[PDB]
């Protein structure tokens, strides 16, 4: 069907400006509207504005004199371009097509309605992070194990969020649970995977995460063994 | 800001809009995992999108009077999350912001007891001049659970850090717990502790340096 | 003086003022609801339309506007001769008559350019006039088949009692509950196409079978004048009827849809010095009736 | 509503003075019938 994924920078330095695209997959750009709707932590959902099939500007009030959404066609993607950012415009930042009705409550003629838009598919998500602290790239250190025993990988001091853990490059995915990151006092996020792995297969099949943190452009992998 | 509601597991959910229309409306109904992509569960007052069960139901507007109200019949655990309700009506403008999230907590969930793993130092880091412990806690509900360390029999309370229970998917808890230790401060006791209380009980996984 | 603002086109207001209470040193700061026709500038300060003029009588809220069929009779030695002439115009002498002690029921509709709820024409469509060939004389076609029209003011008022004195209470428009929508009347296209072709045949035996007969709007005057002008279940109705005179006729689902306008300071009649406040009809207005009759007026094609 | 208070009728009905030179005297009257009656 359409399905979207976004792509961004991940750390803005403050005042600065925030570049953002969206690459829809499965569906023509420009016959829907499109809108950006991003989640402050502890904040409710904030709709950004929306492009029009027609490639019109409408933006939130609350915003507008920062927003300035555009749309390529040669590409399923547009971009959303945030500036003077501050502190507190780090959210996770969606991407959804919307979708345009007319309510109709009295004559069409007179004008007797209005338009309500509602989004129905969503990008994943993508992690936006302002703060004048440099990036930082982690290292990860082997835990290794002792019926059935837990093997992992220790993600230690990164920055910013977040980081992705594969094991086998996407073979070994039944009894993975990676844990959600710390941030330390220090200002850095340490994360923490681990596999459940039957006894037997511990000195015979070989187990390799992999680690990557995309603001860094590092990765990396890693061996654990008793 | 946020509103509590609290149902039991099975039971039908009343969820109230926000605000109240003045004209005929247009209602739009999200749910919302934390850390999550929104879920559009209802667009038109009542129309569902395609793949969204029929216990979800919301109301239409035939009779003016009658307000918006979001029904959540069986309520399953995996119903907990915030609830919007995107108000659009003939006499109030354009409503960009969304609706108050109503975080649904579903009660009479059955208990169950953590996991925990903990782990010793790796030597790649102790030969980096760094000792780290990772208490791994997981697969417990009520989500809540207070990390005890403690080194041979003594408390510990110093360079401790804590996640928060973040939920897992299948609708337990789970919360990482790290301690970080000098490299001689790890070799220079018998044995190291992870004293996980949970609700009213206590366990513990010891890890001693051989 | 009025604290009017908009209401959330422009045309209803919503108006604040300082008004007096039931106690002689007391004052209150009340909130009425006012069309646009009542009032006139000086927040913005408004004032209603009738102030400059003419005192003002609210219109006693147990009485009704309804057009009752009244008969009129003839004192005892006196006599009424009725005109049994199916196609009986104006003057002339009457082949057929009868006498009556009273008239039929006759219903006092107070009504313009359509004459609504009467009585119909026998056989065919008549006409009548003074002299025809007189610009300045209205000409009254009567029509035999009635063409239905129905009007409705959509939004649901509210009433709200102010006691501006010991027992007097003027009953103000509170609020809109729902939708804010425009009044209008429809009438069937077809319907009325077929009866505006029905006067135009009536219209060629005066002017001739070759010329092309046309009708066009009102060219001005006030609004009672340039407007259907009736009352439609307690409000004052005043509908646009380019809509319905927008044709030229040559010598050989549908529905025409009338904005009006809802007034309140009505002067009635023609008096300059008696004006009266209707007071708002609660729920939402809708009636029904036939306009049986025309009021025309040719051009001095 | 020093106490404050205000007349019975106020929040009802206007009021008016009862003219102080007609008098409440019970007087008696005679009913009659038109002739032919
Ligand atoms: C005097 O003369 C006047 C003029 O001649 C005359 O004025 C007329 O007045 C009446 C009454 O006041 C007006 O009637 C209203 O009409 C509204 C519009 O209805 C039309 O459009 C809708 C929507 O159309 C889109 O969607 C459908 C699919 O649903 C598509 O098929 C369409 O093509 C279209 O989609 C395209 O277009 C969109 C733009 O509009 C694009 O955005 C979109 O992307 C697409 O490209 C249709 O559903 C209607 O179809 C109905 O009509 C056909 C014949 O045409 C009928 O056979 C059949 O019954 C169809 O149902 C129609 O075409 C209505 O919306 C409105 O009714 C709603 O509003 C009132 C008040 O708000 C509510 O009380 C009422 O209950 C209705 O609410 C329902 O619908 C809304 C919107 O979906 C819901 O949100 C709401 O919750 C509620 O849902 C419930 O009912 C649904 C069914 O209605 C049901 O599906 C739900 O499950 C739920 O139970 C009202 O009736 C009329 O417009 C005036 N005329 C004109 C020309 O303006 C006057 O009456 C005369 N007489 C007097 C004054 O006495
Ligand atoms: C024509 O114009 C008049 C003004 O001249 C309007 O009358 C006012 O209408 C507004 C609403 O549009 C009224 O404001 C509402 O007042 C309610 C009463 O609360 C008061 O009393 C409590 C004590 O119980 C106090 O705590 C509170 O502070 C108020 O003083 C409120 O409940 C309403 O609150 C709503 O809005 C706020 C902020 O927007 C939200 O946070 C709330 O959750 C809630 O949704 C609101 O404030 C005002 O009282 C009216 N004035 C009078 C004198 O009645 C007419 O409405 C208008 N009519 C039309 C048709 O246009
Ligand atoms: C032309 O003539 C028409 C009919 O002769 C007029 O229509 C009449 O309009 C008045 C007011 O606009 C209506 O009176 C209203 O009645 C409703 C309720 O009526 C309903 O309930 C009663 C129960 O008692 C029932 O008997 C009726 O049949 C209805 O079902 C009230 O709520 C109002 O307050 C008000 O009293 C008449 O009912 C209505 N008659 C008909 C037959 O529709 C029309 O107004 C005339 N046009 C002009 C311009 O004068
Ligand atoms: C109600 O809305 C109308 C329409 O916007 C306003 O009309 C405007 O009035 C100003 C004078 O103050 C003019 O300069 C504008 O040109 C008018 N606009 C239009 C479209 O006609 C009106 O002022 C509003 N009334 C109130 C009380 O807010
Ligand atoms: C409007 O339409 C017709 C007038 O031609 C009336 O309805 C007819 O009324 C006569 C006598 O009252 C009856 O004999 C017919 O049976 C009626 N026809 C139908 C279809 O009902 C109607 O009452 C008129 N309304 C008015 C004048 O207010
Ligand atoms: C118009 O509005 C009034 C209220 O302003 C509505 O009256 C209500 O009617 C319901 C029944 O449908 C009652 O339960 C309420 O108690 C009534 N409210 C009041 C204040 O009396 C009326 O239904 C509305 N009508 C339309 C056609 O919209
Ligand atoms: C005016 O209103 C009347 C009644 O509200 C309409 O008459 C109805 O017409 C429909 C369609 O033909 C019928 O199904 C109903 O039975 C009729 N009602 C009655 C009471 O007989 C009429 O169509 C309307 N006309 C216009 C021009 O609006
Ligand atoms: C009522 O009178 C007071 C007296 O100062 C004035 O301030 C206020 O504006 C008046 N209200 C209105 C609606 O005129
Ligand atoms: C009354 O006021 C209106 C303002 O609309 C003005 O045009 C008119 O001349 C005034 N009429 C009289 C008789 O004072
Ligand atoms: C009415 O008819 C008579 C005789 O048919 C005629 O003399 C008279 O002119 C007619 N009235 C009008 C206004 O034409
Ligand atoms: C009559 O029609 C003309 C043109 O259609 C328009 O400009 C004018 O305002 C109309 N008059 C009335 C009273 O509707
Ligand atoms: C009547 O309607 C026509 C168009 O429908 C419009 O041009 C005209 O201005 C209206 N009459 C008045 C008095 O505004
Ligand atoms: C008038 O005031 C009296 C105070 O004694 C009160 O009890 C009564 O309800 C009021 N009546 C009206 C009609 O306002």
């Amino acid at each position: 069907q359409v399905q979207l994924q976004e792509s961004g920078p991940g750390l803005v330095k403050p005042s600065e400006t925030l570049s953002l695209t969206c690459t829809v997959s499965g569906g023509s750009i420009s016959n829907y509207y499109w809108s950006w709707i991003r989640q402050s932590p502890g904040k409710g959902l904030e709709w950004i504005g929306y492009i029009s099939d027609s490639e019109s500007t409408n933006y939130n009030p609350s915003l507008k004199s920062r927003v300035i959404i555009s749309v390529d066609t040669s590409k399923n993607q547009l971009s959303l371009k945030l500036n003077s950012v501050t502190a507190a415009d780090s959210a996770i930042y969606y991407c959804a097509r919307a979708q345009q009705g007319k309510r109709i409550y009295g004559m069409v003629s007179f004008g007797e309605f209005f338009y309500y838009y509602y989004m129905d598919v969503w990008g994943k998500g993508t992690t936006v992070t302002v703060s004048s602290a440099s990036t930082k790239g982690p290292s990860v250190f082997p835990l290794a194990p002792s019926g059935t025993a837990a093997l992992g990988c220790l993600v230690k001091d990164y920055f910013p969020e977040p980081v992705t853990v594969s094991w086998n490059s996407g073979a070994l995915t039944s009894g993975v649970h990676t844990f959600p990151a710390v941030l330390q006092s220090s200002g850095l996020y340490s994360l923490s995977s681990v596999v459940t792995v039957p006894s037997s297969s511990l000195g015979t099949q070989t187990y390799i995460c992999n680690v990557n943190h995309k603001p860094s452009n590092t990765k990396v992998d890693k061996k654990v063994e008793p | 800001y946020v509103r509590p509601l609290s149902v039991a597991l099975g039971e039908t959910a009343s969820i109230s809009c926000g605000r109240q229309a003045l004209g005929s409306r247009a209602v739009q109904w999200y749910q919302h995992r934390p850390g999550q992509a929104p879920i559009l569960l209802i667009y038109n007052n009542q129309d569902r999108p395609s793949g969204i069960p029929e216990r979800f139901s919301g109301t239409p507007d035939i009779n003016f009077g009658t307000r918006a109200t979001l029904t959540i019949s069986g309520v399953e655990a995996g119903d907990e999350a915030d609830y919007y309700c995107h108000m659009w009506d003939s006499r109030s403008g354009f409503s960009w912001s969304f609706g108050g999230a109503t975080r649904l907590t579903v009660l009479g969930q059955p208990k169950a007891a953590p996991s925990v793993t903990l782990f010793p130092p790796s030597s790649e880091e102790l030969q980096a001049n760094k000792a780290t412990l990772v208490c791994l806690i997981s697969d417990f509900y009520p989500g809540a659970v207070t990390v005890a360390w403690k080194a041979d029999s003594s408390p510990v309370k110093a360079g401790v850090e804590t996640t928060t229970p973040s939920k897992q998917s299948n609708n337990k808890y789970a919360a990482s717990s790290y301690l970080s230790l000098t490299p001689m401060q790890w070799k220079m006791h018998k044995s190291y502790s992870c004293q996980v209380t949970h609700e009213g009980s206590t366990v513990e996984k010891t890890v001693a340096p051989t | 003086t009025l604290q009017c603002t908009n209401v959330t086109r422009g045309e209803l207001k919503n108006c604040s003022f300082n008004m007096t209470t039931e106690l002689r040193d007391k004052k209150q700061k009340v909130y009425s609801l006012f069309y646009r026709l009542d009032v006139v500038q000086i927040n913005k300060e408004y004032r209603l339309i009738n102030c400059n003029t003419s005192a003002i009588t609210q219109a006693c809220p147990k009485v009704s506007f309804e057009p009752i069929p009244i008969h009129y009779c003839a004192p005892a030695g006196f006599a009424i001769l009725k005109c049994k002439d199916k196609k009986f115009n104006g003057t002339g002498p009457c082949p057929s008559v009868s006498t009556v002690q009273c008239t039929h029921g006759i219903k006092p509709v107070v009504s313009t350019q359509l004459l609504l709820n009467g009585s119909l024409a026998e056989e065919e469509v008549m006409i009548r006039s003074e002299n025809i060939t007189n610009n300045a004389k209205n000409i009254l076609v009567q029509f035999n088949t009635p063409v239905q029209i129905n009007c409705t003011r959509p939004n649901n008022n509210t009433r709200k009692s102010i006691r501006i004195g010991p027992g007097q209470a003027f009953y103000a428009t509170g609020d809109i509950i729902g939708d804010i929508r425009q009044a209008h009347c429809n009438v069937s296209k077809a319907t009325w196409n077929e009866t505006l072709g029905k006067v135009v045949k009536q219209l060629r035996k005066h002017f001739g079978n070759n010329t092309i007969i046309r009708f066009a709007n009102s060219s001005g005057g006030d609004l009672e004048v340039t407007t259907h002008s009736f009352n439609c279940g307690g409000e004052f109705f005043y509908c646009n009827t380019s809509g319905l005179f927008n044709s030229t006729w040559i010598s050989n689902n549908d529905s025409i849809t009338l904005p009006c306008r809802i007034k309140q300071i009505i002067n009635m009649w023609q008096r300059i010095g008696q004006a009266m406040y209707a007071p708002p009809i609660q729920g939402v207005i809708r009636c029904v009736s036939n306009i049986t009759g025309l009021i025309l007026t040719r051009d001095g094609t």
